[PDB]
């Protein structure tokens, strides 16, 4: 015979979505199953690509958290525990989960996860920029890059004399000042004319290299 | 000095009924018990089991055989996991991971890639493209891409660097995009002109190099 809490660690996490920098998360992490008020919770950020990272945690006596902006919070009555995290950045990206420290007591103890909410944060909008254009060149290959516009939306493509080149793709990513920066790839011999045009807003922007006068 | 977990390769990539060591390099360790969680899209991460350095003991957690994980010591106090005959099913980011007071902290994964298709392994070909003085006319800055071309697998990870410092420079990434057997990524570092004449450090890991990364420098000269 064996004596075991009669006990399922049940934990929906919700809140998550797409949100502007400087805006407030709040998520909420509904539980069920255990007891509530005895027990351990806190919420890890999973970025893909980083590894998992404890952001705050709450008992009933205790509290704590990896930065001032970042809280947790306590409903007895519905089992919920709730995260706030102010001033959200970019950095702030990724797939939060509610945990339950479950276990013995001591470093055997595991972290159950729930399935975890998505969030995405994106640049607070500000006034349309148009991008700057500049071409780039390393033997057969070309780089077009475009620099600081708002909003995100383009279409760039690469020519050589009027046709499409050959193996165009294009990589773009937000920068720390709140706008965009791309840059498109693709072949084209070294002494070919080639141009970059980029469509932003309704205006067209360009740079060429010339084969030719 | 703060608890801190290494993993490497970024990946193992298999084919089934085969194996894969994952290994995990922990310093400054402040506890006896190395944990391993597994992470799949969808589901909700989860540790498969927990290895006391000391004990030299592995064990599973409720779900997992000790013939399918089984962690052991390694060169350098290394903890290592083994997920023996593999199945596609097996596919995700592991995770070592040890406790430090009422916080546990991860290590970055190693993917496991388990398929079921023929692959052979292809390092990323690197090309370069540095700032022109067009860009410093108009912007006072400069942008330093680099492009990794027809990788497999899909697993890349790279950051610059400037001598003297040791923090990653805050580098914009583009996705990692193809299909099949060849993948490829670029990343690109735009920096003011004060920084456009110190010298700087770029790297790149991937499974076909193993463990080490490849290391460019940049430099005036
Ligand atoms: C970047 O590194 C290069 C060397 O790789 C440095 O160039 C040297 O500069 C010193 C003067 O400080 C000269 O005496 C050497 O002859 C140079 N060597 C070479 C190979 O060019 C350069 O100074 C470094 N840049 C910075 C900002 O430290
Ligand atoms: C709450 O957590 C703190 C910090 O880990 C711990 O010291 C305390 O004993 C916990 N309290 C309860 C009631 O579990």
């Amino acid at each position: 015979l064996t004596v075991l809490p009669l006990e399922k660690t049940l934990l929906t996490e919700s809140g998550g979505g797409t949100y502007q920098a400087g805006k407030t998360l709040s998520l909420k992490c509904q539980t069920s199953g255990f007891q509530f008020k005895t027990s351990q919770l806190d919420w890890y950020l999973w970025t893909p690509g980083h590894a998992p990272l404890w952001l705050t945690g709450l008992n009933s006596s205790s509290t704590d958290a990896t930065e001032g902006r970042i809280t947790s919070s306590r409903e007895d009555n519905k089992n919920q525990i709730f995260l706030q995290i102010e001033d959200l950045g970019l950095r702030d990206s990724g797939q939060y989960h509610c945990a339950r420290r479950v276990g013995n007591g001591d470093d055997t103890d595991k972290l159950v996860f729930g399935l975890g909410t998505r969030v995405i944060v994106e640049p607070r909008p500000a006034a349309p920029l148009s991008p700057s254009v500049f071409l780039v060149r390393d033997q057969d290959a070309v780089a077009c890059l475009i620099r600081n516009f708002y909003p995100k939306e383009l279409h760039v493509s690469l020519t050589s004399s009027g046709t499409l080149i050959s193996a165009q793709s294009l990589s773009l990513a937000p920068t720390a000042s709140g706008t965009y920066s791309a840059i498109h790839i693709g072949r084209v011999g070294e002494n070919d004319a080639i141009t970059c045009s980029v469509k932003h807003l309704g205006k067209e922007i360009h740079m060429s290299h010339q084969a030719g006068s | 000095t703060g608890v801190a977990l290494e993993q490497r390769p970024i990946s193992i990539t298999r084919n089934a009924k085969q194996s894969a060591s994952l290994n995990c390099k922990i310093l400054n360790p402040v506890s006896d018990y190395v944990h391993w969680y597994r992470s799949q899209e969808g589901r909700a991460p989860e540790r498969l089991l927990v290895y006391s350095r000391s004990k030299s003991e592995s064990v599973p957690d409720p779900g997992f055989s000790a013939d399918k994980v089984r962690a052991y010591k390694g060169k350098d106090d290394t903890c290592r996991l083994i997920v023996s005959d593999l199945q596609v099913s097996d596919s995700g980011v592991y995770h070592c991971a040890s406790w430090d007071g009422r916080v546990k902290v991860f290590g970055e994964g190693t993917r496991l890639i388990v398929t079921e298709s023929a692959f052979k392994k292809k390092p990323p070909k690197p090309i370069f493209f540095l700032p022109t003085s067009e860009e410093i006319k108009q912007k006072q800055s400069g942008t330093y891409i680099c492009l990794l071309e027809d990788f497999f697998p899909n697993v890349v990870k790279t950051y610059w660097k400037e001598d003297g410092n040791s923090q990653p420079l805050d580098a914009q990434f583009g996705p990692i995009t193809g299909g099949g057997n060849s993948y490829s990524q670029v990343s690109w570092l735009t920096v003011k002109e004060d920084v456009l004449r110190k010298n700087l450090t770029y790297f790149y890991q991937h499974e076909d190099l193993g463990m080490e990364p490849k290391a460019f420098s940049i430099s005036s000269v």
